[PDB]
This record gives C-alpha cells, sequence and structure tokens, in this order.
C-alpha cells in the first residue's frame, strides 16, 4: 500500500531553521491530509499540525504556531514541514502521518522519523576502524569481524554492510555517549571461515547530521 | 452485549465550538433510543426520515453523533436545506438526512459570567460547506480582490468570531447544546440495533 | 487545556493478558484509536475507531471505550509485544487539538534465562596509528540484564577508562550492551594481556587479548 518517506535527521545550532521532506507512495497524494508528530527523546508524543496536499490548507498547534510552516507539492506528491526559532527543548524525532479520516483524526502509515538534535553545534563525522578476525576466529567454524565507529557528534549514524545487503549474523550495537560527550558504536557479524578469503566484506557508515559516507574494507591482517 | 455509550455523549461535561464540531463513530452495540427521547428535555428533538418511537426496532451498520453548541436562534439552521451563517460556514446537512436533531438549553453552563468566548463559529468562506463537513482552518479571508498579505487588515479579515455567552444574556443568543445523530446503512452488516429489534 | 491519562507502565507474565487504560472526562464521546510504539522505531495503529483492527493486527489486540475510559486488551502477549502504547483521540473542543496520551511501557518478565555471548576485539592497527588504543567487549543474547563487567590488565582490576552502556533489548527480545576500554598505544602493548570479565545471574565468563597477534 502505502510508505511515507522522510528526509535526513538534519541536526543544526539553536536559533536556526530546520525543513524536513515526507513523500508518500502509491496512492492518491492529495486525497489524505498529512500530519506531523514529534516525540521528546523518552517522553511522549505531541502533534504538530497537518497540511492538506489538496489545497495546502495548514493548520497548526497552539504552541508552534508562529515558527511552523507546512506546505505541499502535488507535482512531486511531497509535503514538506519548516520549523524556525530552534531551541534545545525541540531536540526531537519528527514523523510524518497519513489522516484517514478527517472527521474523526486517525493515523494509517508513519514516516520513520528524522532526529533534530539543538545543541551547541560542534556536528562531527565518526572515526571508523575496522576489527580483523581473531586467530580465535579463524579456529572456529564461524568467525567474528567488524566495524567500530568513535568520537562522532551526538547523532543518528547507520551501518549497513555490503550497501544493505549482508544481514544474516549482523548486529549493530547501541551508541554510547562517552564522557567526551561523543557518541561510538560497534557493528559486529559472524561469517563462516570458509569464506574469510573468498567473500571480501566492506561496511558502509553514513552520518547525516555530518554529511559523511564511509566506505571500510574489512581486511584480514596477515 | 455492551450498549451504545449515548449517556456519554449528552451527560458530555464538554461541547466543542460549532466550526470544530466533534463527530463519535457508534458500532457494534445496541442503542437504546427510548432513553434519549423518554429524557423529554430537549427544546429540539425533530426525526427526518425514521420515527423516533419505532427506531428502538431498527438496525444500521453505523450511527454517527456529531455535537457542538450554537446560540439558538441559530438552532433552527440544523435542518436539512437551510440557508444562514451556521448551514453556509460551520455545519451542512443533506438534503436526505436520515436521523435526528436533538438540542437543549445549555445557559447555566456553557454561559460563564463575563462571557464565555471559547465557543466560536466560522464567518466566512470561499465556498459553502458541503453536507456533514467540518472547517477549522484559520486563513485569513479576502473579500477584497487585492490578495490577502496581511494576517489582519482592511479587505483581509479574521474568519472567526467568539460567541459572548453571558447568563443574563437574550435567550434567542443563549448557548444552546446540539446532537445530530445520523443513521448510515453500509453494503457491510449492521452494528448499532434497537433493543426492539427481536 | 484536556488531556489523556495513562499508566506509566503495566507487567505480565507471558501469555497473561495486559490491560492498558486511557483516562478522560467522559472520554467514551469522542473515538480513542491505539498506536504502539516499538523499541526505538517509528509507531504503528494497533486500534482505530474503539474496536476495529488494520488488517494484518492480530486478533489478540482488541480495543473498548466508555464511561471515562478506554482499554486496550492484548491476550496471550508475548516478548514481542512489549513496546509502549499510545492512545490518541481528536479534540477540537480544545482548539483543534490531536490529543496523545502519556504512553504505556508493557513489560513482559520473559521465562528465558539466556547465558550471554560475548566476543573481545583488540585494538586495530589503523588506530594505534592513531595514537589511540581501544578495546571492544560485546555482549549479547541475554535475557536477565548483566550488571557486572569489568577489566583485568594481567589479572589486574582495572577501571582506567572504562565505558558501557545501558543494556538494551535488540530484534531477538534479548539484551544487548557493549563495553570500551580506553588506552594509549604504549599501555597496550606493555602489559601482558587485557581481559574483559562478564558476570551474569552469578556465572562468570572472560575473554582475553594480548598485543603480541599478528604484530
Ligand atoms: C444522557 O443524556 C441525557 C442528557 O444529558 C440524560 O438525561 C440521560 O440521563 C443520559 N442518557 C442518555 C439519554 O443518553
Amino acid at each position: 500500500q502505502v510508505q511515507l518517506v522522510q528526509s535526513g535527521a538534519e541536526v543544526k545550532k539553536p536559533g536556526a531553521s530546520v525543513k524536513l521532506s515526507c513523500k508518500a507512495s502509491g496512492y492518491t497524494f492529495t486525497s489524505y491530509s498529512i500530519n506531523w508528530v514529534r516525540q521528546a527523546p523518552g517522553q511522549g508524543l505531541e502533534w504538530m499540525g497537518w497540511v492538506n496536499p489538496s489545497n495546502g490548507v495548514t493548520v497548526y498547534a497552539q504552541k508552534f504556531q508562529g515558527r511552523v510552516t507546512m506546505t505541499r507539492d502535488t507535482s512531486t506528491s511531497t509535503a514538506y514541514m519548516e520549523l524556525s526559532s530552534l531551541r534545545f527543548e525541540d531536540t526531537a524525532v519528527y514523523y510524518c502521518a497519513r489522516e484517514r479520516d478527517q472527521l474523526v483524526v486517525y493515523f494509517d502509515h508513519w514516516g520513520q522519523g528524522a532526529l533534530v538534535t539543538v545543541s551547541s553545534a560542534s556536528t562531527k563525522g565518526p572515526s571508523v576502524f575496522p576489527l580483523a578476525p581473531s586467530s580465535r576466529s579463524t579456529s572456529e567454524s564461524t568467525a567474528a569481524l567488524g566495524c567500530l565507529v568513535k568520537d562522532y557528534f551526538p547523532e543518528p549514524v547507520t551501518v549497513s554492510w555490503n550497501s544493505g545487503s549482508l544481514t544474516s549474523g549482523v548486529h549493530t550495537f547501541p551508541a554510547v555517549l562517552q564522557s567526551s560527550g561523543l557518541y561510538s558504536l560497534s557493528s559486529v557479524v559472524t561469517v563462516p571461515s570458509s569464506s574469510l578469503g573468498t567473500q571480501t566484506y566492506v561496511c558502509n557508515v553514513n552520518h547525516k547530521p555530518s554529511n559523511t559516507k564511509v566506505d571500510k574494507r574489512v581486511e584480514i591482517k596477515t | 452485549t455492551n450498549l451504545c455509550p449515548f449517556g456519554e455523549v449528552f451527560n458530555a461535561t464538554r461541547f466543542a465550538s460549532v466550526y470544530a464540531w466533534n463527530r463519535k463513530r457508534i458500532s457494534n452495540c445496541v442503542a437504546d433510543y427510548s432513553v434519549l427521547y423518554n429524557s423529554a428535555s430537549f427544546s429540539t428533538f425533530k426525526c427526518y426520515g425514521v420515527s423516533p418511537t419505532k427506531l428502538n426496532d431498527l438496525c444500521f451498520t453505523n450511527v454517527y453523533a456529531d455535537s457542538f453548541v450554537i446560540r439558538g436562534d441559530e438552532v433552527r439552521q440544523i435542518a436539512p436545506g437551510q440557508t444562514g451563517k451556521i448551514a453556509d460556514y460551520n455545519y451542512k446537512l443533506p438534503d436526505d438526512f436520515t436521523g435526528c436533531v436533538i438540542a437543549w438549553n445549555s445557559n447555566n453552563l456553557d454561559s460563564k459570567v463575563g462571557g464565555n468566548y471559547n465557543y466560536l463559529y466560522r464567518l466566512f468562506r470561499k465556498s459553502n460547506l458541503k453536507p456533514f463537513e467540518r472547517d477549522i482552518s484559520t486563513e485569513i479571508y479576502q473579500a477584497g480582490s487585492t490578495p490577502c498579505n496581511g494576517v489582519e487588515g482592511f479587505n483581509c479579515y479574521f474568519p472567526l468570531q467568539s460567541y459572548g455567552f453571558q447568563p443574563t444574556n437574550g435567550v434567542g443568543y443563549q448557548p444552546y447544546r446540539v446532537v445530530v445523530l445520523s443513521f448510515e446503512l453500509l453494503h457491510a452488516p449492521a452494528t448499532v440495533c434497537g433493543p426492539g429489534s427481536h | 487545556s484536556y488531556e489523556l491519562t495513562q499508566p506509566r507502565s503495566v507487567s505480565v507474565s507471558p501469555g497473561q493478558t495486559a490491560r492498558i487504560t486511557c483516562g478522560g472526562d467522559n472520554i467514551a464521546s469522542k473515538n480513542v484509536h491505539w498506536y504502539q510504539q516499538k523499541l526505538a522505531q517509528a509507531p504503528v495503529l494497533v486500534i482505530y475507531y474503539d474496536s476495529d483492527r488494520p488488517s494484518g493486527i492480530p486478533e489478540r489486540f482488541s480495543g473498548s471505550n466508555s464511561g471515562n475510559t478506554a482499554t486496550l486488551t492484548i491476550s496471550g502477549v508475548e516478548a514481542g509485544d512489549e513496546a509502549d502504547y499510545y492512545c490518541q483521540v481528536w479534540d477540537s473542543y480544545s482548539g483543534h487539538h490531536v490529543l496523545f496520551g502519556g504512553g504505556t511501557r508493557l513489560t513482559v518478565l520473559g521465562q528465558p534465562k539466556a547465558a550471554p555471548s560475548v566476543t573481545l576485539f583488540p585494538p586495530s592497527s589503523e588506530e594505534l596509528q592513531a595514537n589511540k588504543a581501544t578495546l571492544v567487549c560485546l555482549i549479547s543474547d541475554f535475557y536477565p540484564g548483566a550488571v557486572e563487567v569489568a577489566w583485568k590488565a594481567d589479572g589486574s582490576a582495572v577501571n582506567a577508562g572504562v565505558e558501557t552502556t545501558k543494556p538494551s533489548k535488540q530484534s531477538n527480545n534479548k539484551y544487548a550492551a557493549s563495553s570500551y576500554l580506553s588506552l594509549t598505544s604504549d599501555q597496550w602493548k606493555s602489559h601482558k594481556s587485557y581481559s574483559c570479565q562478564v558476570t551474569h545471574e552469578g556465572s562468570t565468563v572472560e575473554k582475553t587479548v594480548a598485543p603480541a597477534e599478528c604484530s
């Protein structure tokens, strides 16, 4: 049926303006209104407003009005929402949802949400280091290896192996906040030792707020 | 086994502004319509297409309850084919409405001394409302030919008005609570039934 | 403005019947809907018009609404269903508001007691050239939280540069965590060998690495 694809999790400084996109697939774009809902970390859901793709009617909540601007683009079947005069308490995950019913408001499908964090700037890309399989991994039938991202700004970061192809036996761990105030995490994969040399494993790391893509090839150190 | 929650719709303590009327879908229960007209307290109880007392012998795929508040003189605009401020711009009934309209004076509740200006109603719109259509937008109306580059200004007006509900008001302007019950039969099994459907 | 009342959290044994309430003044007058937000993901609609399920939602989900409470009932709950649940209504009464609830943290005290899987990784050569040395200790698929982790240099307890994440579930509905030990490139080679020691439910397992490997 229906999907709502959002924009990247931009991350900006206080007082700035951040604009997010949301494109709908499958259904007649103008038939259903598009609502925006944000989520403060570890807290509940806040309704932000909605915009009607049919006519461009924009309705906002009392709190965010005067800062939020919702717009539509039917030629691309895409809505957008713009939030200006950001403060720290605006650090939240912003989803777009489809208003199935106009009289009784309720939401069919949701965007995956984009994380907008408002802190004292200093966005950084990650440090990427490979983890070669050990000699106790080559003795096992299944060896273990992976990538390690280090000291990037508190952000979302994505690690996919062979650009989202190898998935069986991969664990991507929670990002840890070092005492330095930087995030770091590790992405591990268990692969049979019979294919350590035959197959090449490359991990792709992507950090949208810093706009950094890294393709790191994991070797076995001779 | 659970009967339809009409008691909590009328006896509800809070009602919505007419341009922001609330609709609830009633399904999967037995509605005892008698208790409505047994409560012979309503100033308006008018049924179209369906006999109120025989409603208890009726079955529907879905019922819809629309709740809001208006000033009593405007009550008569809650009817099919009616024309006026509320009918054109707030809440429009189709010319084939099969259902009931119930209203009762709530001056003691929704008229607070010094005014209860919370309850609003729409004043303009670019087109008259389609049946069962709700509009709660707040775009600044353009009566003037020139485009409204101004939130407020000459020929650019804020399109909402406040009901000045005060306890000493005229009765014609006293607040009245309004419920519209519409009966929709759909090509699917009925879900709301009267008690006498046996 | 008018607002919805949800409990903090409700916890049940597997296969029991979980009930999450939603409180509001004559909340029966409006239609409520329930959304499941699984752990750290996009939310998805489970219940709409107070009873109906979207095609795909299992039948053990069932809603109701009357008086001052709407209730979501999940019969035969499993560990997968463990998530957050939000009841949302439309309230144009209070100035065009789409009102949500405070959420509720459903929790299943899962019977499985899973012993953890732990892998230790010495710092890579490339990191060493960056004048850093970090040891990575990865633990996964353990059901009770593994509160006890430790690092030992040459069999001596060390806490210099130890970071450890809060245990967190995974797709397995079991718990995972990670611990990083920070060291300069010197001390990594100087000490005989380092070890990550992990205890859980009173059971201890450790993994040891040494810098002399493939050097
Ligand atoms: C609620 O509706 C009316 C008016 O509030 C009240 O008299 C009655 O006790 C309740 N039950 C019904 C008729 O729905």
